[PDB]
Formats: C-alpha cells, sequence, structure tokens
C-alpha cells in the first residue's frame, strides 16, 4: 500500500492535516530509502521532509510515526556527511535522544541506531551527541544485572553505537565521557556474542590508539587479560580488533607493554604470526617491534618464547609490508639488545633474509636494515668476531648489495653502506 | 573496523 511512491506523493501525504495519511507517507518513505538499491536520499531531502520526520520523532500519542520517521531518518543520517548534516541541522539529536526512553524497544533501538549515524560521521558530530547527553541514557538502556536478557540485535546495535561515541582521534573523545563509557564497555567485553565482542575491541582499540595516559586509563580498568583471551579466538572479527588494541597498549610505555606481557599475550604470537591473513600478521609483527623497543628483559622475554625464529620466518617469506614491520622490529631488537640477544639473532638465521630485503625499492627499509647491521657489528666488536660476520655476510651474498648501495640517491644509505663497506669490509 | 554508518534495509 506504500511501496514504490513517489516522492511527490509522500510530500502530498505529510503536507496533509491528518495524522494517518503523514502516518502512511511516512511508512511510503521509510520503503523508499530502505530497499530502493540507491535510495533517493538527496531528492527526499530537497523536498524538504527533514524538519517534518523530526517533527513526527516527538509524537508520543503516534509511536508507529516515530518508529517510521526514525528509521527514514537513520537511513538519510547513513549517507554522505552532507545528508548527515542535513538530518543533524534539522534538531534530530535531542529529538533521538528523547526517543531513548521510549516504551517501545525498537523506536528505542532505532533511535540508538541513528544516534550512532551521527556520531560515526565525525569527530564533531560525536561530541556534539555527547554534549546533548545521549550517554547517560545509552548506559541506562543497559543497566540490567545480565546482558542476557537483552535482544541480540538491541545489544549489538548499542555497543555499535557506544563503539562510535569512542572513535576518531581529531579530536579525541572527551576524557569524562570515556571515563563514563569504560565501565560498561568492559562488561560488553565479557559478553559472549562474537559481534558484541567485536564491537567492544573495536571500542577499546579506538581508545587506547594515542597518548599514554588513554592507554593507561584502558590498562587501568584491567582489560589487558580479557583482551589477550580473546587475542586467542578463533574468530578473526575478533582477533583483528583485540591485535589492534594490544598493539595500540605496547606503544605506550615499557610498564603497560609489561602488563601485556604478564597477561600472556607473547604465547599467542606463534600462530598470529604465522596466521594466513596478512593483516593479522603485519600488525603482529608492528606488535613485536613495539615490544622488541622495550626493556632488555622484554627482549628476553621475547627470546624465551621462541619469537625470534618466527620473526626470522616473517623476515623470510611475507608480504612486503609485514618484511618491512620485521625489519622494524629486528633493528629495534639490535639497538635496545644485550650482546648474547644479538648473537642469539645471528644464531637464529637473520642475516640472510635481512641481506635479502637490501634488495628492495623502499628507502626507509634499506635504512633501517643498515642501521641493525651496524648494531650488529658494533656487538661483534666487543667480542671480537667481527671477521666471522663479515665471512657471514660475504656468503648470503650481501656484500654485493651493499656495495650496490655505495651508490644510491639517499645520502644516508650511501654513507652507511660506506661506512661499514670500509669499517668492516 | 566496523563501518561507521548503517543503513538498515
Amino acid at each position: 500500500g506504500t511501496v514504490n511512491w513517489s516522492v511527490e506523493d509522500i510530500v502530498k501525504g505529510i503536507n496533509s492535516n491528518n495524522l494517518e495519511s503523514q502516518l502512511q507517507a511516512t511508512q511510503a518513505a521509510r520503503k523508499l530509502l530502505s530497499r530502493e538499491k540507491q535510495p533517493p536520499i538527496d531528492n527526499i531531502i530537497r523536498a524538504g521532509l527533514i524538519p517534518k520526520f523530526v517533527s513526527f520523532l516527538g509524537k508520543t500519542d503516534c509511536s508507529p510515526i516515530q518508529f517510521e520517521s526514525a528509521w527514514a531518518l537513520t537511513n538519510i543520517a547513513s549517507g554522505t556527511s552532507e545528508q548527515t548534516k542535513a538530518v543533524v541541522d534539522g534538531g534530530a539529536i535531542p529529538a533521538f535522544i528523547s526517543l531513548l526512553a521510549s516504551p517501545h524497544a525498537h523506536i528505542s533501538e532505532q533511535a540508538v541506531w541513528a544516534l550512532g549515524n551521527i556520531a560515526g560521521d565525525g569527530s564533531a558530530f560525536r561530541d556534539l551527541v555527547i554534549k546533548h547527553g545521549a550517554i547517560d541514557p545509552l548506559l541506562a538502556l543497559l543497566a540490567v544485572p545480565d546482558l542476557s536478557t537483552l535482544a541480540c540485535g538491541y545489544l549489538r546495535n548499542l555497543t555499535w553505537t557506544l563503539s562510535n561515541l569512542c572513535r576518531n582521534k581529531n579530536p579525541a573523545p572527551p576524557l569524562d565521557a570515556v571515563e563514563q563509557i569504560l565501565p560498561t564497555l568492559v562488561r560488553l567485553l565479557h559478553h559472549n556474542d562474537p559481534e558484541v565482542l567485536a564491537d567492544s575491541c573495536w571500542a577499546i582499540s579506538y581508545l587506547t590508539d594515542g597518548p599514554n595516559e588513554r592507554i593507561e586509563m584502558v590498562v587501568k580498568k584491567g582489560v589487558v587479560p580479557q583482551l589477550v583471551k580473546l587475542l586467542g579466538a578463533t574468530e578473526l572479527p575478533i582477533v583483528t580488533p583485540a591485535l589492534r588494541a594490544i598493539g595500540n597498549i605496547v606503544t605506550g610505555t615499557d610498564e603497560q607493554t609489561q602488563k601485556v606481557i604478564d597477561a600472556g599475550a607473547l604465547a599467542v604470537f606463534p600462530s598470529l604470526l604465522t596466521n594466513p591473513k596478512t593483516n593479522i600478521q603485519k600488525e603482529a609483527t608492528w606488535t613485536m617491534s613495539n615490544i622488541t623497543a622495550g626493556r632488555q628483559d622484554q627482549i628476553q622475554q621475547v627470546v624465551n618464547h621462541g619469537l625470534v625464529p618466527f620473526l626470522v620466518g616473517v623476515l623470510s617469506k611475507a608480504d612486503f609490508k609485514t618484511q618491512k614491520e620485521a625489519a622494524w622490529a629486528i633493528t629495534n631488537y639490535t639497538s635496545g639488545g644485550t650482546v648474547e640477544q644479538i648473537v642469539y639473532l645471528v644464531h637464529c638465521g637473520i642475516i640472510e633474509p635481512l641481506m635479502n630485503l637490501l634488495s628492495a625499492k623502499d628507502t626507509k627499509i634499506i635504512q633501517v636494515i643498515l642501521d641493525a647491521i651496524s648494531n650488529i657489528f658494533q656487538a661483534a666488536e666487543k667480542l671480537g668476531e667481527t671477521e666471522k660476520l663479515s665471512i657471514m655476510i660475504e656468503e648470503c651474498g650481501g656484500l654485493d648489495k651493499i656495495e650496490a648501495l655505495q651508490r644510491h640517491e639517499n645520502e644516508s644509505v650511501y654513507k652507511a653502506s660506506l661506512n661499514l663497506i670500509e669499517k668492516y669490509f | 573496523p566496523p563501518k561507521p554508518k548503517k543503513n538498515r534495509e
């Protein structure tokens, strides 16, 4: 009855003074915005229908028109930044926040969804949704003794919207809002639904991406053990966000990194560093590079878990981006490690793959590798074995590459290669 | 990363 309407018919119905005609026209608009392969959002906006839908949001006595207008506005707010801006300019934020308290769960869910889209536009609309006071009601919707009593889709939408209120970082979310949301996020992080877990881990990864004080908030809530556990998950939708969060945390201080190590994260990296998905491997190698840049006892915990052979493996066969992250890990390890640890690195077979990566067309990997070389050589001089290492770099065919690097565009490259070719070779 | 915006079909 309201399927395949024209925008002109929808306007005639909404401009009538008949609440039921307006309801049917709004349902027609919703169906047009929720089914058409390319919904006509721009024409709906041009017709001036957003203010009318926003007004319908406030019709407590006609819950159906509330629901239909909320759905239509949700779908308009799901488009371009300009269309979301059109929804916001109609006054929709406070109306949806008021609707969060509806006695009807489908309407409350639709309001949560609309606010999720609005906040997902970016930091400005996120902060505006927060200023209108959405966090209190949203969290009130989860103030139940057991989350399992809530409908799966309801909880999933609430979790995703909260994750969007934690998203984007220029500016980052207000600190008071983060402190107010984090407890509920931990509670969701201990829920059994995989979608809730994935979205909550993504929220944590948002909140851990930035300065060490934000990381300290998250780590003070005591979530690192659960993040490691989820790192062990069988579902990549759960392992990917968890790995992002752990890597972010290890970009912080050595003590936050130590919190990760203590939770048992390293035991998971033999799988992650051999994972069939390139992204998991790359982000695990980046996490490893931020761990090997830590203290010598943390490098020693990397060694004790048997992860140096896996780094050699990644450096030997992997996607080039993963291989570059591995080169970074090696240079950090050599820069901060003892002589015993660097000797162990050489004994594990680092030299040949490190050499083979000097045939690449990226200046930064070349610099990183040559610095790793200088460090390994410096450790060799403390033992008087620099000649052994030079012979080893010659048998793998590396001196030829360093010699060709003697004539390289970038200055640092040829300076480093000349210092090595002259000082050690 | 989850989609920032979602249409309800």
